[PDB]
């Protein structure tokens, strides 16, 4: 867990990339640099959250409150306003019903 | 500069003294010629021209022609290994404030110069074209070395006990 | 400047006048080489290095 | 593994590997922290270069 200089075979995910080198019988042939001043670094990734319209499961009792940022699969569908879950009725569209056809949309 | 000679003056050792040291400052005086811009300065690599260039103007968003961008060549580190771009030339998308970056997309792996109308999560931004009528109506920069990106927003973690 | 200092009465050789010609800014003590260069030398011009890598 | 209900137009999130009716082979490389994870446990598509996927 100590920060220091390290020579790997990959880079980390995180860390401050300063050069590859290129070492070919005990000699180098090639040291191209990784900083900011020669390159422009392009991630691999973003940390992302739980994508919208996914569906988790959970164990959690009636009298435990709903958690935040999630709406709840009921016996019916539901008729759910398109304002308020704009990025759900992006992503869902009226596929599961059309609610009133105009401001809401369906939840199965 | 600021004393001149002409015909039937009489050079004096004290003139040539200060002529005989040059200073570069724009100040209108016998001896002290101009500032120095850019041009003065030393083109060969190895000098601070070309390093500092290099750095600033990497990735660069111009107006070429009509909607025709000009993008500065440059290189791109992925995972550590260092791909090169030389200058390109890409088509703004018309009446629209679209948006110039590197990347890939869903349906091509290959990284690459792309417009786009929304920037997507995973790129390098370059620069906000706004375009209209086949003309570009105006680019600003998104990869200024002056400008700081913020990082986005810490992820909403799985909900406890789901 | 230094090394190189005229009188009244001193003759004015053309090589003196062809190093003055030719001048220099790195500062050295010669005839012709005047001094280096600092931030204010540079250009106050938006276009010019000084100024961006100022801002 | 994240269960969604997104109809099939709508985009599959970034960083997510669909599951289909049948097994996959998928590269080891292009899905390292993948493959390092479930090893070849639901396959071998290739020798050394792709892994199933079920």
């Amino acid at each position: 867990p100590a920060i220091a200089l390290r020579v790997s075979q990959t880079l980390p995910n995180v860390c401050i990339p300063l050069a590859r080198v290129i070492a070919a019988s005990g000699s180098v042939t090639s040291v191209t640099d990784l900083r900011d001043v020669s390159v422009d670094i392009l991630p691999p990734s973003i940390p992302d959250a739980v994508p919208v319209g996914s569906t988790i499961i959970s164990l959690i009792p009636p009298t435990a409150p709903i958690p935040a940022g999630y709406l709840e699969l009921l016996n019916s569908s539901q008729n759910v306003s398109r304002t308020t879950y704009s990025a759900l009725f992006v992503l869902w569209g009226t596929y599961y019903g059309n609610g009133d056809g105009s401001t809401t949309f369906g939840v199965p | 500069v600021r004393k001149v000679f002409n015909d039937g003056d009489i050079l004096y050792a004290e003139d040539v003294n200060i002529i005989g040291q040059p200073f570069v400052d724009g100040q209108d005086l016998l001896g002290h010629g101009l500032k120095v811009d850019d041009n003065s300065l030393s083109d060969e690599p190895q000098n601070i021209k070309t390093r500092f260039y290099a750095w600033y103007n990497r990735f660069r968003v111009t107006v070429q022609s009509g909607l025709t961008l000009s993008v500065t060549q440059g290189s791109i580190s992925v995972s550590g290994n260092i791909i090169s771009f030389p200058p390109q030339t890409i088509n703004a998308i018309d009446n629209a404030n679209s948006f110039v970056w590197i990347g890939k997309t869903d349906a091509d792996p290959a990284i690459a110069l792309r417009v786009s109308q929304t920037l997507p999560n995973v790129c390098i931004p370059l620069a906000r074209v706004i375009a209209a009528s086949g003309s570009v109506t105006s680019v600003t920069d998104l990869r200024d070395v002056s400008v700081d990106i913020l990082p986005p927003s810490i992820p909403d973690a799985v909900p406890v006990g789901s | 400047m230094v090394r190189k200092v005229f009188n009244d009465g001193d003759i004015l050789y053309a090589e003196d006048v062809n190093i003055i010609g030719q001048p220099f800014v790195d500062g050295q003590d010669l005839l012709g080489h005047g001094l280096k260069v600092d931030d204010n030398s540079l250009s106050d011009e938006p276009q010019n290095i000084k100024t961006r890598f100022y801002a």
